[PDB]
């Protein structure tokens, strides 16, 4: 749980002690982790006598070092109860021609089914009985990690299609604000497909409120550095 | 550090040219002798 | 007993990151030992005010240095009450048969039977009367150690298959998590067939829970060093 | 009484490889206590169990010069035997024999003749096994006699090894995590020899599972204490 304090916007300076001004603060993350972040606006919203924070936080994720993925994630469809089959060879365009040591990490296995990796880039996904929804599982083609997402109808019509979760994401509805202590809490999810060394940026726009219901905006950054060993 | 028992035949074209010398040195190897380092170049995660 | 304190995933680091870290904690093991490990998530899950951990831990064993074994393993079968006979010479593919000394170390002998070694790579296993299950014993051909399993059916048809225990393993169900003190306990068993000097890597993925039922994932690693006399 | 403490397995006397040290004099029968308190107390459970396993290996043996011999006499009847065909006396040497009174018979009396002859009169009304230890020109060996209860016979016991641990004299104290056992040294053990004893003790948790632990001690057969 990262804990950050906001700059009070008091014409008070900061970030200068040591060379390389990186004002937007840093956050270390590991591929696969799911952490929690708390930011204390009490330094900025307490002098502004009013009704504290509101649930109007908005986020943006933009990467300054993406390191394009060697492989590409894939999608599939099947009905309920029926076994699903798939291949894992057309998802790795290789430049120089080498072997293919396929692997399914059991740390990142399926959630409502079982997977049988075949002899050569083939896999059998048997969904659990009496289950309909979406499922994901993360393969490692020659170390390069990708995901395969299976949709499982209740064998009647069809399903929509999920948005192929990004390397760095923020959950849709897991944010909270405590107006009694001026703290905003949210979750930071790191995909297992994130490549070590990459650097992303999260911009947070959070608004307070006065005694009459007007608005007072605040904007900040955080540089998420996806590294190994957390 | 000069190797006593070598007696290599002298020439003009040495071997690894300056660029290759830098490559070897920085990367590692102990191209002759000079630069008696051990090829490390990295660490657990951070290179320097 | 090993006791490890997990990283907090908050700002600064811990445990000799002074000049970086081997990135995995260390676990010294001796072939044959079965020890216990406790990991304390109090540093990471306590600031996450919620319901502590859950019983959804998952493990992974990966060898970084294996030194593949010389003597292969074998599997036997017999009915109940009937004595079993077996050979011990075709399991040692060698460049010479110099002085092959078939030896059955008593410390890891049978469990519900008795074995009489022959003169030249033969053995007679008399299973215990009124007993049906799986029974193993560890032989040592010329220093090289292997295992022989003679699982016994009650003469109905057969037991399907034992899984041929690996050099290092974690038992199926002997783990527990105490949500009151944020401690996970699990046992670590290493077979007597592990070679001194080998190095394996065990990765642990443990998930906590917030007050409303969501998830916070955490991942750690540990390097198991198999050293004789330890 | 030897008293050792076990390492609690945290990666926290290596000597040569790991194993500890135990001096021993030929003929003695001593006692050893090893405290698993350091290793089994953090694993809060039901303490140890009575499932220890011992194994003896010799890393320095000095193969014996003299040899042993058996015997299967009957009850009440006198027994006669020789002691000349035991020592191979390779180089011409006096065959002077001797029966040490410290390690004589247990339920009889021997009569060492002039040339390796001995007459064993077993104790009246006694049926079982008996041993004694002779010293043929400094080198020590044993002679075992089985007195049979005149019905048919009696089985053959195993010739005792130089260093041994008795069959059933081990114990475990689960309230203090202490293992007690006995170390027996044959009088035929040659000084300077070194043997290795390995132990595999199993502790138990509150649910009935097992926790293994393995250790060694190097027994050095030394003369004069």
């Amino acid at each position: 749980m990262y804990f950050f304090s906001v700059d009070p916007r008091n014409g008070a300076s900061k970030s200068g002690d040591v060379c390389g001004s990186c004002c937007c603060e840093s956050i270390s993350a590991r591929p696969g982790e799911v952490n929690g972040v708390m930011v204390s606006y009490a330094a900025w919203s307490a002098p502004l006598r009013g009704h504290g924070l509101t649930n109007k936080t908005t986020f943006e994720i933009d990467g300054v070092s993406v390191t394009p993925p060697k492989v590409s994630n894939a999608f599939g469809r099947t009905k309920v109860g029926v076994v699903f089959e798939g291949t894992l060879s057309d998802l790795f365009p290789n430049p120089e021609g080498e072997q293919v040591e396929y692997e399914i990490s059991e740390l990142n296995g399926p959630s409502n089914g079982v997977v049988e990796l075949g002899a050569n880039g083939a896999f059998t996904y048997t969904p659990g009985a009496l289950f309909t929804g979406v499922d994901r599982f993360w393969f490692s083609i020659n170390g390069n990690i990708g995901e395969y997402v299976i949709s499982v109808d209740p064998t009647t019509s069809e399903l929509p299609q999920p948005p192929f979760t990004t390397p760095v994401y923020v959950p849709a509805a897991r944010r909270s604000v405590d107006p009694r202590t001026h703290v905003l809490k949210f979750v930071l999810g790191v995909s297992p497909a994130a490549i070590p060394g990459d650097v992303y940026r999260l911009t947070v726009r959070q608004v307070a409120i006065d005694c009459d219901g007007n608005e007072f905006v605040h904007i900040s950054c955080y540089d998420i550095s996806i590294g190994s060993c957390g | 550090g000069l190797l006593s028992c070598i007696n290599m035949p002298e020439s003009c074209t040495p071997g690894w040219t300056f660029g290759e010398v830098t490559q070897l040195q920085a990367n590692g190897f102990v191209v002759s002798i000079y630069n008696d380092v051990t090829n490390y170049l990295r660490d657990e995660k951070n290179r320097p």
